[PDB]
DNA sequence: TATAATGGGAGCTGTCACGGATGC
DNA sequence: GCATCCGTGAGTCCAGGG
């Protein structure tokens, strides 16, 4: 179903804090970005759809993600927090996305 | 939810499916109901203070304290209840009872409660002299629902009681919500001075906490049974 | 790179036997 | 099982083509 204001704003909002917190979290265990993106999508989307990127230096592999993802764990809760915030943020990017699907339908007929 | 009308039913908790949710929504399933936009957000802010309240000693029904709706004195006539001071009338009328403060210059110089039952016949500024009737108590009177007799203190002279109530309460403020803002702040939670509330795209339009109480969340734009 | 924009169009017509697939 | 309702691929030879 189609957003409201609010829940547009809000998802937004999540999208933006969350690649905020893969920042911090850059910041705070010297990875990549990238990886760190790429290991919290692996985890929101499933083990269903876990494969390589191209920019990526190291084949994302379950077990790559699972070493990440404990070695992302085992950070101090005021560390952890920017965890939650990037999850949050890759929920909220899919549900934008499948939100708006209807408006490239509508623009596509066109061309 | 149709806009001002308000939620049966509060964030966080189980309902029944079929168990309405609203005046005009029913829960086709079982679950825990959450809220999705709170429209208004009311805080309860918490009130600890010192006040005071002659009687007849023969009306009075001595108690060490009092709990809310609990009769306090029971007058047989009515009676005039008088100040003690002279000064300028702050009347704060709560949601039942009130309190009297009078104020010399910028300084307060007496705190005095009203309880259910008693008639304030000042208006707030007014100027008043000692002995000055501020309200009238007809009879049963009591405590107001809002409010709480902590500790009760009483000085015997002449026919009458003086009172020194330590009372507890608390005051409402409602804030209004704009789509372009969100709650940082749980339902039931306890916020003190300068604690954010509501978040909001411009610093100016912040909810930031004036003293210490408690938050409730009113008017969601929509409610998601989980 | 920023007003806002949120579910598509096209059909289309004078055959026939046969192997496999659906309703009785 | 016993019918009916379907899909599907098929239809002489040459030539030239606009």
């Amino acid at each position: 179903p189609l957003l409201t204001l609010e829940e547009e704003v809000e998802l937004a909002r999540k999208v933006e804090e969350g690649m905020e917190a893969i920042k911090k979290l850059s910041e705070i265990t010297g990875l990549d970005p990238d990886l760190i993106r790429e290991v919290v999508r692996a985890k929101i989307l499933g083990s269903a759809r876990v494969r390589h990127i191209p920019g990526l230096k190291e084949t994302l592999d379950p077990k790559t993600v699972e070493e990440i993802d404990q070695k992302l764990k085992s950070l101090p809760k005021e560390h952890k927090r920017y965890l939650h915030i990037a999850r949050e943020g890759e929920a909220a990017r899919q549900h934008l996305i499948e939100a708006n699907l209807r408006l490239v339908v509508s623009i596509a007929k066109k061309y | 939810l149709p806009p001002g009308v308000d939620a049966l039913v509060k964030d966080g908790e189980e309902v029944v499916k079929g168990q309405e949710l609203a005046p005009g929504v029913v829960s086709r399933l079982d679950g825990v109901a959450l809220y999705r936009f709170p429209r208004r957000v009311r805080v309860e802010y918490v009130k600890k203070e010192r006040a005071g309240l002659r009687l007849p000693l023969a009306a009075w029904v001595e108690k060490e304290a009092y709990k809310p709706g609990e009769i306090l004195a029971e007058l047989p006539e009515p009676y005039l209840f008088r100040a003690e001071e002279e000064g300028v009338v702050e009347l704060k009328e709560l949601e039942e009872g009130a309190f009297l403060v009078l104020r010399r210059e910028d300084e307060p110089v007496a705190t005095y409660f009203l309880p259910v039952g008693m008639t304030p016949l000042v208006v707030h500024g007014e100027i008043v002299e000692k002995g000055q009737p501020l309200a009238e108590a007809k009879g049963l009177l009591r405590m107001p629902r809002q409010v709480r007799a902590a500790q009760v203190e009483a000085e015997e002279e002449g026919e009458t009681v003086y009172l020194t109530l330590f009372l507890e309460w608390t005051e409402p403020k409602d804030y209004r919500v704009q789509p372009h803002m969100n709650v940082v702040v749980p339902e039931g939670a306890r916020v003190e001075a300068g604690d954010k509330i509501v978040a909001a795209i411009d610093p100016e339009e912040e909810v930031i906490a004036e003293a210490e109480g408690v938050v409730h969340l009113h008017e969601p734009a929509s409610i998601l049974v989980v």
